[PDB]
């Protein structure tokens, strides 16, 4: 069964390729993945953050 | 004396149940026409092998 409790789950830190000062750094908004398959131009991204909560 | 084990597989991207091929192998096909016969005064739509 999928849950949507995020009191269970937490973020976490991950290696960014690119952070602000153009090195590889541990970030806590890494892109983990990036989705482009809509027909009007949105991308769905993800993050080591928790975003609404 | 560490060792790391590096795993990879494949899986299904969540975006297939819209975007995705189906390979398919088809065989002799069936012609099947609708007719629109008319005799004397009256017309009649049939469909028939």
């Amino acid at each position: 069964s999928i849950t949507d409790d995020f009191t269970l789950t937490s973020p976490y830190l991950g290696f960014c390729p690119y952070c602000r000062h153009s090195a590889p750094c541990f970030s806590p908004i890494k892109i983990e993945n990036v989705w482009d398959e809509s027909d009007d131009g949105s991308i769905r991204i993800q993050v080591s953050a928790q975003f609404g909560y | 004396e560490n060792t790391q084990l590096s795993e990879a597989y494949v899986e299904f991207a969540p975006d297939c149940t819209i975007d995705h091929a189906v390979a398919l192998k088809v065989h002799t096909a069936a012609l099947k026409v609708g007719l629109r016969i008319v005799y004397g005064n009256t017309t009649a739509h049939l469909d028939t092998f």
